[PDB]
């Protein structure tokens, strides 16, 4: 019951610091991120 | 507890379909890494759907069968345990985890993170070929890669060209890689200075 | 601080982002992305891009050479 249910709540809210930031960064694509600021800056930023 | 062999008791348990009152029996014991603890103790966790305990009931004793464990894990539809399995699968070993994705499984999230702390170099371009015929974030494949030192080479910058014509703007890292490639050059300038310096000193 | 400025006001960025380049160099990466941010269109240009690339791909050139320099009396006076 409560797993199975726990299961479908998923699908359903909608150098190690370089990594972490743009792994939590991505979504750069999704609408050019990285353009509007966030990804772009972020990466760059913490990337050099 | 002191003074039992446990190898001689789970066994009475397993073939009486009642060994789970054990459970707890297994709480404060489980220090012992004895295998019929974890090997069932799993088999428990794994139909009991508990991943929580699972997980820390393994992030310590590593005492069982690291295969056919996560083989029944990988036949659920659940994938708290088919992303457990991934990982019991691949355990402080990347390319077993990777190397094994598929249309399923392939998460656009984890999936760019695990190849990260590989070894296997040219791995990336079986990832970022693929990336190229089944996927379209390859901007966030073909840019983590480089980042981490250079794994991405001439060899796919340039892959990219012949191939792709439209497609490969995005550089965020290639340049990290240039004034990196142009500060070690500062530093290294630098000492060869301080060689020329030196040497026209004491021989002037 | 002048460039970050030419594109927001002028067109002649391209005087601009040139004149700057050719001297040694001043233009770094971090200004030859910062335009990226922005302009996926408007960047194509170079005259000296290259001129710093052999650049430092001459300084390389008499740089190996002095390697080369070392390794071959190295060797000679000891084997």
């Amino acid at each position: 019951s409560e797993q199975v249910e726990k299961n479908k709540i998923n699908n359903r809210i909608a150098x190690x610091x370089x990594x972490x930031x743009x792994x939590x960064x991505x979504x750069x694509x999704x609408x050019x991120x990285x353009x509007x600021x966030x990804x772009x800056x972020x990466x760059x930023x913490x990337x050099x | 507890s002191p003074r039992l062999d446990h190898t001689r008791a789970v066994n009475y348990f397993s073939k009486v379909k009642q060994l789970p009152l054990v459970k707890p029996y297994l709480r404060s014991v489980q220090n012992h890494n004895n295998k019929s603890v974890n090997e069932s103790l799993n088999n428990l966790f794994i139909t009991e759907e508990d991943y929580q305990a699972l997980r820390t009931s393994i992030d310590a004793y590593d005492n069982f069968d690291n295969i056919s464990l996560a083989q029944r894990l990988e036949k659920h539809e659940l994938i708290e345990f088919r992303r457990i399995a991934a990982y019991l699968f691949k355990g402080n070993n990347r390319w077993k985890q990777s190397v094994e994705l598929c249309k399923k499984d392939s998460l656009y999230k984890d999936a760019m993170q695990y190849a990260s702390e590989s070894k296997d170099t040219e791995l990336a371009e079986e990832l970022l070929q693929w990336f190229l015929q089944e996927e379209k974030r390859e901007c966030f494949g073909a840019c983590l890669f480089t980042c981490y030192d250079l794994l991405r080479p001439d060899v796919v910058l340039e892959t990219a060209w012949r191939h792709n014509i439209m497609d490969f703007a995005m550089p965020y890292f290639i340049q990290v890689m240039k004034e990196y490639l142009t500060k070690v050059d500062k530093l290294d300038a630098s000492e060869s200075l301080r060689k020329e310096e030196e040497q026209a000193t004491e021989t002037q």
